[PDB]
RNA sequence: GGUUUGAUAGAAACGGGAUGUAAGCACCAAGGCAACGAGGUGUUCAGUCCGCGUUUACUAACCAUUCGUUCCUUUCACUU
RNA sequence: CCCUAACUGGAGUCCGGUGAAGCUUACAUUCUAGUGCACAGUCUAGAGACCUCUAGGGGGAAGUGAAGACCCCGUGGAGC
RNA sequence: AAGUCGGCUUCACCCCGGGACCCGUGAAAAGGACAGCUAAAUGUCCGUACCGAGAACUGACACAGGUGCCCCUAGCUGAAAAGGCUAAGGCGUGUCGGAGUAAUUCAGUUAAGGGAAUUCGGCAAAUUAGCUCCGUAACUUCGGGAUAAGGAGUGCCUGCU
RNA sequence: UGUUCGGGUCGAAGCAGGGCUGUGAAGUCCUGUGGACCGUUCACAAACGAAAAUCCUGGUAAUAGUAGCAGCAAAGCAGG
RNA sequence: UGGAGGACCGUAAACGGUAUUGAUCUGCAAAUCAUUCGUGUGACCUGCGUCUCGUAGUGAAAUGCUAAUCUAACCCGGCA
RNA sequence: UUAUGCUAUCAGGUGGAUGGCUCGGCUCAAGAGCUUAUGAAGGACGUGCCAAGCUGCGAUAAGCCCGGGGUAGGUG
């Protein structure tokens, strides 16, 4: 239970909601040409350089 | 049944017991699996489908028997002693009880009038100096040398 | 600048209607005083208390407890929740 | 229905060759194979009773009995029911 | 205690925080300076000619 | 090696062995007012056990497959 | 240690699943002698050698790991 | 469903007081008390899930390391928080099977007679071991050496001082 | 690149294999595949020719279905 | 009686790291594990905070340590 | 039906060379050349109906208003 401030928690929330797959409708729109994403990650890896 | 693990965890939470204390009826498996909420788990608990198994303690009767024998003074010999004499009976505690007994005896004697102040001072210092083993020894010395103002 | 974004309609948020509380997604810049005054201006109901938390979506949620009975139901009906 | 209702004494001396902590579940397998061969059925159709499993695990995982006496019943469907016997 | 993986388990803190000015995690929490952009040291942005090669 | 024209393995019993006299019961037990009582004696060379033998088909050695034909073919010594 | 034996659990061995890395110019079933940069499975002359697979300890491949840390040299450095 | 009582003990927690040491003489400031009682209003902002580790951190890993620790830990044995056996609580969570499962190897148990002959070397292993009692040398800076050395006892039951 | 003369969806470049010529560097042609570009005369240029650098980048073998998935710590079994 | 000491024994509390020159040595680990050991009321151990650094710091001093780098760290530049 | 193999070709897999194409790069020439407290550049966070990145934008948030060109589609 490390204690974050408002901005630190906001940046963690941004990282969390960035950690999402590309939408299937986006894949359909791009015709399976944008399927990947540079901000995908896992929580148990090299940590965020955000906090 | 699918996983009853969620139901078992919720039931352990509702009963305040450990996870393995929770007993789920192996016949009412679909009845348990239908239970999703705390209220459903409480209903199963009240109707007996879910219950907390009895705690299996540690019985103490065969230690009570040994404690009774040790109170009587048995099962406590040299072959049973393993800590040092001093770890089993602290010397300050021994001295404290001895000196307090002697002091209370002298106080009661001076209160009831068997002991005047002049000899009381010397007897108190003798006791503080360890001349007397116990209240019985003190009384024996008093009766031997006639220190009590008998009447 | 309105602090109230919109009523928050999830299962737990709908559970507030039966205790006369109403949950809102609000501006994270604003505070409890601004949220209370803005809600009172918006719906004409006297607010008894405001509870606020920040989420991991970067949002701020406020549960408002009203003073008038049925005020939460009436605001939900006015919005279109009920 | 029931085809045969025979009592057996299953020897478990070959169970002792296994490493000691494996002896209980080696003896379970020995019991199942004995029943499979003597009742002339399949391994998955041999059902061992709770009494048999209790007795096999009574003294821990390392000290199963050197033999066990069981009562095995074979049915028309091929299923075998084995229980502990006095 | 080994200077390698054993001593590397004591790494539960930081010497540099996120910089307000540049966003880089380079703000020294002791010297109160950003080693990337120079915030907390100068009103200008920290730049040196040796950050590139001599253009010839 | 044996495979029902069978003692190959196992069960049962017995022989031959290992250990040391089982549990329960009765009497005694230093003593204790009694409740109890470590332990001794008899029951009892007992109780328990045998990865050895013998006797004994009581259950299991059953049911089968495969090669000894280049395979398809009628380049056939065959048959619908 | 004389001088080793038996046994216990984990590996190994055999089976199912999963599944890397390091040596490698080529060929390669070798052995003896000689020759050759004087330390050869490959050259020369002999002697052996039917192939494949499994296990096993490491004789050899001057085995692998590594531009020798010993010595010298460099009008190469560093510290003192 | 009972839900009523007594007794013992009590750490490692709370209060209070005494003594000894100096050789570090062992922080500061906010705040509070000493004059406040009544009634209304106000009390904003941030954190709050979960792991806290033989799988939620760190060491590239679901890593046998390391990472604050607790002013956290129940019964018996016992000096004890040692070791053993058990509660509560947490787990069976991180490849299986297997016919002697050969040789060999990692880690253990035991070993006739001899007892260091092994080896650079008693390396490794083995011996001793708790507590009580008796007894304890040379030498010494008089403090010690000292648990020196060397001997005896120890379980259970009955009744007691 | 300038310049001369051309080829190509009735199938260019490239690719796999082959025929012929040339001492050769190489050129040309045939078959298949491929689907839009390619040559040629005289000259002129160059980021112009690879088998090697414990070369670099990428891909991929042998090793090999091998080692490992064994001290943690007694690790599972029966029934449903 | 009293309770001093850089006193004694001792915990897989904590700290350290003797010997096995054991396991491991493409490891669980870019130095760890098991057993055996030293300190364990003090020159004690330790959290968090804070300060001292490159010809400089720190060092009960080994040229030890200063982010797996130390007889002058690391990054970039002089540098092709 | 001689296995395990060896050599050559062929078919297929893997792979991404070659060829062709290219909204990119590089160099040279000619222009043009400051901006911010009237809060710049840069960064953080937010902002899309389904939207995670980039880009734009700033709670009026892939956008709002006015004038001109353009005119039938638009919603990076």
């Amino acid at each position: 239970m490390s204690h974050n401030m408002k901005g630190q928690k906001k940046r963690l929330a941004k990282a969390h909601k960035q950690n999402t797959r590309v939408p299937v409708w986006v894949i359909v729109k791009t015709n399976r040409k944008v399927v990947s994403h540079p901000r995908r990650r896992h929580w148990r890896r090299r940590s965020l350089d955000v906090k | 049944m699918s996983d009853l693990s969620n139901q078992r965890k919720l039931a352990s939470k509702v009963l305040g017991c450990g996870l393995d204390r929770v007993w789920l009826n192996p016949e009412a498996s679909e009845e348990i699996a239908s239970a999703i909420t705390r209220e459903d788990i409480r209903g199963l608990i009240e109707e007996g489908t879910i219950k907390a198994k009895p705690v299996k303690g540690v019985s103490r009767g065969r230690a009570r028997a040994l404690a009774a024998k040790r109170k009587y003074g048995h099962c406590k010999g040299h072959g049973s002693r393993k800590g040092k004499k001093g770890a089993r009976t602290p010397k300050k505690e021994q001295w404290i009880k001895k000196i307090r007994a002697l002091r209370r005896r002298l106080k009661e004697l001076r209160a009831d009038g068997a002991l005047d102040k002049s000899v009381y001072c010397r007897l108190y210092r003798k006791a503080k100096g360890g001349e007397y083993r116990s209240v019985s020894h003190l009384n024996s010395h008093l009766e031997s040398e006639k220190l009590l103002k008998k009447e | 600048m309105s602090s109230i974004n919109y009523p928050f309609v999830t299962e737990k948020a709908m559970m507030l209607l039966d205790e006369n509380k109403l949950q809102f997604i609000v501006d994270t810049r604003s505070n409890k005083k601004q949220i209370l005054e803005d809600v009172e201006k918006m719906y004409g109901f006297k607010v008894k208390s405001v509870r606020t938390m920040t989420t991991m979506k970067g949002m701020k949620k406020a549960v408002l407890a009203f003073e008038e009975p049925e005020a939460a139901h009436e605001i939900a009906t006015r919005i279109g929740l009920m | 229905d029931m085809v045969k209702e025979q009592i057996y004494t299953i020897p478990l001396r070959e169970v002792r060759k296994v490493p000691a902590w494996k002896r209980a579940n080696r003896a379970v397998i020995e019991v199942r194979g004995f029943l499979v061969r003597h009742m002339k059925t399949e391994s998955v159709q041999v059902k061992l009773d709770k009494s048999i499993n209790e007795h096999l695990w009574e003294k821990g995982c390392e000290k199963p009995p050197l033999s066990i006496r069981v009562r095995a019943v074979k049915f028309a469907d091929g299923e075998v029911q084995a229980e502990l016997a006095q | 205690m080994s200077k390698g993986t054993s001593s590397m388990g004591k790494r539960q803190k930081r010497t540099h925080a996120k910089c307000r000015r540049c966003g880089s995690v380079s703000f020294n929490v002791h010297t109160k300076q950003c080693t990337s952009c120079g915030f907390g040291k100068t009103s200008r942005m920290r730049t040196y000619k040796w950050q590139a090669k001599c253009k010839y």
